């Protein structure tokens, strides 16, 4: 058997290059000022999930997520996150983002360090109600980042996937588009 | 007439 | 809740077909009667960064991947799913929808769902059928799908077989 050929990032995000503009802003702010992304691109309807594809020892994100889940049960015992397995809205997303480990992503300039595939797709709902449909933008990222382990105060290496669904924003939004869906998959974490 | 910001 | 059952059922079906050397093209919108009449665009498929025109070609690529150079008792290719997650990105999906499905199912009924599905796991090349350690090559894979309702199957009385939700978009990455 021969594994499928591997090609570089396939970026088909249309005329306005939103995938470039968004991702440039996102990973810059994710490292340095994470929570400011929320008012810029997220709203009351945005859905976020973190899932783990492996069981790395001393996984720092796993620890922080477990602490978050514990604290949520203490403060909001009948929150639907238990069975829904996702977090909805700027407010709750912000609380989780606060405890997820600090990170350092490579520059988007290092093309070989990133696998970014995106395309525009039809038949989202129009949040303005003016049209029957809206166009969406799917952006899937596979890459690596430095991810902090506070127990040692050292950065480890995290392999991750992150899938964004972007769509037109609600009226009065800071940008013409918003994040509808943000799915983060954390794979291997290795100490450096 | 799709709402397309992209 | 509904989205999770739909995702679980799809994931179980899709990777079972691949692992049993069966086609997955029937899981895409392209060969659907209602979406075809409605003029749905072809499923948007990207495989390791290559845009693939049809689900049929993707099935052929899967065949070619599994083709040996292998000793007896080895399975050429095996996908093991480690996790998946699903979000509804349009709870009021209406494209090509029978009018009755719009009237009978509000966005809160969990039927007219457009879903963003992400799946991750490992691909084992040349491993014994149940082994995760005697492979020749091991890849990590990450699949993402946009799923839409199959209007021809959903609440179709007497429909036992069939896909309740179909693939409108698919991106595959393995490395």
């Amino acid at each position: 058997p021969t594994p499928l050929p591997q090609l570089p990032s396939n970026v088909r995000d249309g005329e306005n290059n939103v995938a470039s503009t968004f991702l440039q802003a996102f990973f810059q702010l994710w490292d340095h000022d994470r929570l400011t992304l929320i008012p810029q691109f997220y709203d009351s309807e945005t859905t976020f999930s973190v899932v783990f594809a492996t069981d790395s020892p001393q996984d720092p994100a796993s620890s922080s997520c477990s602490k978050f889940s514990r604290n949520l049960n203490i403060l909001s015992p009948r929150h639907p996150s238990t069975l829904q397995r996702l977090f909805v809205g700027s407010n709750l997303i912000a609380d989780l983002w606060k405890v997820l480990p600090a990170t350092r992503h490579p520059s988007l300039d290092q093309t070989s360090q990133w696998l970014i595939d995106c395309h525009t797709f039809p038949h989202l709902a129009d949040p303005t109600g003016m049209a029957p449909y809206a166009m969406g933008l799917m952006i899937n990222v596979n890459g690596q980042c430095e991810e902090a382990d506070i127990s040692q105060n050292l950065y480890g290496t995290r392999t991750f996937s992150r899938c964004f669904i972007l769509g037109p924003s609600k009226p009065g939004a800071p940008h013409p588009y918003r994040v509808l869906s943000d799915q983060l998959t954390l794979h291997t974490w290795k100490p450096q | 007439q799709v709402n397309n910001p992209f | 809740l509904s989205r999770r059952y739909a995702a679980k059922s799809f994931v179980e079906w899709y990777y079972r077909q691949i692992n049993e050397n069966k086609p997955v093209a029937s899981g895409y919108v392209n060969n659907n009667a209602t979406y075809t009449k409605a003029g749905h665009p072809p499923a948007d498929i990207t495989i390791n960064g290559r845009v693939v025109a049809t689900p049929e070609e993707w099935d052929t690529m899967l065949k070619e991947q599994r083709a040996s150079t292998l000793p007896i008792g080895r399975k050429p290719v095996r996908y093991d799913v480690d996790c998946f997650d699903v979000h509804v990105i349009n709870a009021d999906y209406r494209f090509a929808a029978p009018q009755r499905m719009i009237e009978q199912h509000a966005p809160t009924d969990g039927v007219r769902m457009m879903m963003a599905l992400t799946v991750s796991g490992s691909v084992y090349f040349g491993a014994s059928p149940r082994s995760t350690d005697d492979y020749v090559i091991k890849q990590h894979f990450n699949d993402v799908f946009i799923l839409v309702p199959n209007w021809d199957v959903l609440e179709k009385p007497g429909a036992r077989s069939g896909r309740k939700y179909l693939i409108a978009s698919h991106k595959y990455r393995a490395y």
